[PDB]
C-alpha cells in the first residue's frame, strides 16, 4: 500500500518583519494517505484558531493542505509546526525560518 | 492564453468510525472556486471563488445533486473494491478521481481527464480519444469490462468535449478580472553567509498568479546545477504563490552570480544581481 | 460545473 510521508515547509504570507500583521503558514504536501494531524505552535504550545485549506492533490495522487494564522512576530519567540503522519513514527516539529 | 478547469473528488472510508469522507473541489486553473464537504454542516456546494457567489439556487442544487451521486457511488465502490483485492473491513481506504478539461485562446476543446486511483495507486483512466479506457490491474480491468458495456466513455467525452468547455467559457467571462489576470513576480535577492570563505546567495519569487514559474541561477551566462537548492512552489494564501532558489558561491565572488526569472506575468525575463 | 450522470458502478 502507498504510503507517502508528508513535505512540511513553515513560512510568512509576506516578508518575515518583527511585531507586524501578517500570517504564519504551514503547507504539508507529497502525503498519502489524507489523514493528517497538523498543527502551529508558539514556544511548544498549540496555536489556537489555525485555519486550513480544502483537502486537494497532484497528478501525483499525493495530497496537499496549507494550514494558516494570523499572527505577529518577536525575536524571542519560537515558532514551529507539528505534523503527525502514518508515515512518521513520532510527531515531526519543523522550525519556522524567517529567510526559507 | 490556454485555461483549464479541473474537478478532484477524495473518498476516504473510515472502519467503525462511521460512513467514509467525501472531499470535492474544483478549479480554474490555479484558481479553486467550489468545495463539498460530507462532514461539514452545510451539504452543499459551496463557493470558494467570488466569481461563482453569482450562481442561482438552481446552480447550486445540480451541483450537490451530483457531487452526493459520486459521493454514494464512491461508497458502494470502496466495498466492491475491499472484495475486488481481498482485503479485510477493519483497513481504511481511499478512492480518487481527477477530471477536467484544457481550453486554447480560443475557448475551444484542447483535452479530456477522467482518472481513477485505489490507495494512491492508478487504477483507471479514460484514453486521449475518449473511447477507450486503461485499466491498471487484473481489478481495474473489471470495472473496464463494466464500464464498456455500459457505453461510460461516450457519456465521459459527451461531458469533457461539452459541457465541460461550456462552463469554461462562462467562468472565464464571469470571472475575467481574476482569472484572465497575470501577476508578475516581486523579485528580490539575499546573502546569508555560511563561512568567511563562502555565503549561500537566496532569490526571491513572490506573490505570482499563475503558479508557473521558472527559477534558474547563472555564475557570468553559465547555468549552475552545482550546489543549487530550489524550493517546491508554495502558496502565499492570498491566492499568489512563492518560488526560492539559492546558490552557495565564495565569498566577493557575489557579484559574478545572476538569477533569471521566467513567468507568464513578465514581458521579457528578469535578471537580478548582488 | 461537475459531471452529473454517467456515476456507473466500479
Ligand atoms: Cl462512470
Amino acid at each position: 500500500m502507498i504510503q507517502r510521508t508528508p513535505k512540511i515547509q513553515v513560512y510568512s504570507r509576506h516578508p518575515a518583519e518583527n511585531g507586524k500583521s501578517n500570517f504564519l503558514n504551514c503547507y504539508v504536501s507529497g502525503f498519502h494517505p489524507s489523514d493528517i494531524e497538523v498543527d502551529l505552535l508558539k514556544n511548544g504550545e498549540r496555536i489556537e484558531k489555525v485555519e486550513h485549506s480544502d483537502l486537494s492533490f497532484s497528478k501525483d495522487w499525493s495530497f496537499y493542505l496549507l494550514y494558516y494564522t494570523e499572527f505577529t512576530p518577536t525575536e524571542k519567540d519560537e515558532y514551529a509546526c507539528r505534523v503527525n503522519h502514518v508515515t512518521l513514527s513520532q510527531p515531526k516539529i519543523v522550525k519556522w525560518d524567517r529567510d526559507m | 492564453g490556454s485555461h483549464s478547469m479541473r474537478y478532484f473528488y477524495t473518498s476516504v472510508s473510515r472502519p467503525g468510525r462511521g460512513e467514509p469522507r467525501f472531499i470535492a473541489v474544483g478549479y480554474v486553473d490555479d484558481t479553486q472556486f467550489v468545495r463539498f464537504d460530507s462532514d461539514a454542516a452545510s451539504q452543499r456546494m459551496e463557493p470558494r471563488a467570488p466569481w461563482i457567489e453569482q450562481e442561482g439556487p438552481e446552480y447550486w442544487d445540480q451541483e450537490t445533486r451530483n457531487v452526493k451521486a459520486q459521493s454514494q457511488t464512491d461508497r458502494v465502490d470502496l466495498g466492491t473494491l475491499r472484495g475486488y483485492y481481498n482485503q479485510s473491513e477493519d483497513g481504511s481506504h481511499t478512492i480518487q478521481i481527477m477530471y477536467g478539461c484544457d481550453v486554447g485562446p480560443d475557448g475551444r476543446f484542447l483535452r479530456g481527464y477522467r482518472q481513477d486511483a485505489y490507495d494512491g495507486k492508478d487504477y483507471i483512466a479514460l484514453n486521449e480519444d475518449l473511447r477507450s479506457w486503461t485499466a491498471a490491474d487484473m481489478a481495474a480491468q473489471i470495472t473496464k469490462r463494466k464500464w464498456e458495456a455500459a457505453h461510460a466513455a461516450e457519456q465521459q467525452r459527451a461531458y469533457l468535449e461539452g459541457r465541460c468547455v461550456e462552463w469554461l467559457r462562462r467562468y472565464l467571462e464571469n470571472g475575467k478580472e481574476t482569472l484572465q489576470r497575470t501577476d508578475p513576480p516581486k523579485t528580490h535577492m539575499t546573502h546569508h553567509p555560511i563561512s568567511d570563505h563562502e555565503a549561500t546567495l537566496r532569490c526571491w519569487a513572490l506573490g505570482f498568479y499563475p503558479a508557473e514559474i521558472t527559477l534558474t541561477w547563472q555564475r557570468d551566462g553559465e547555468d549552475q546545477t552545482q550546489d543549487t537548492e530550489l524550493v517546491e512552489t508554495r502558496p502565499a494564501g492570498d491566492g499568489t504563490f512563492q518560488k526560492w532558489a539559492a546558490v552557495v558561491v565564495p565569498s566577493g565572488e557575489e557579484q559574478r552570480y545572476t538569477c533569471h526569472v521566467q513567468h507568464e506575468g513578465l514581458p521579457k525575463p528578469l535578471t537580478l544581481r548582488w | 460545473g461537475t459531471s452529473g450522470s454517467p456515476i456507473v458502478n466500479r
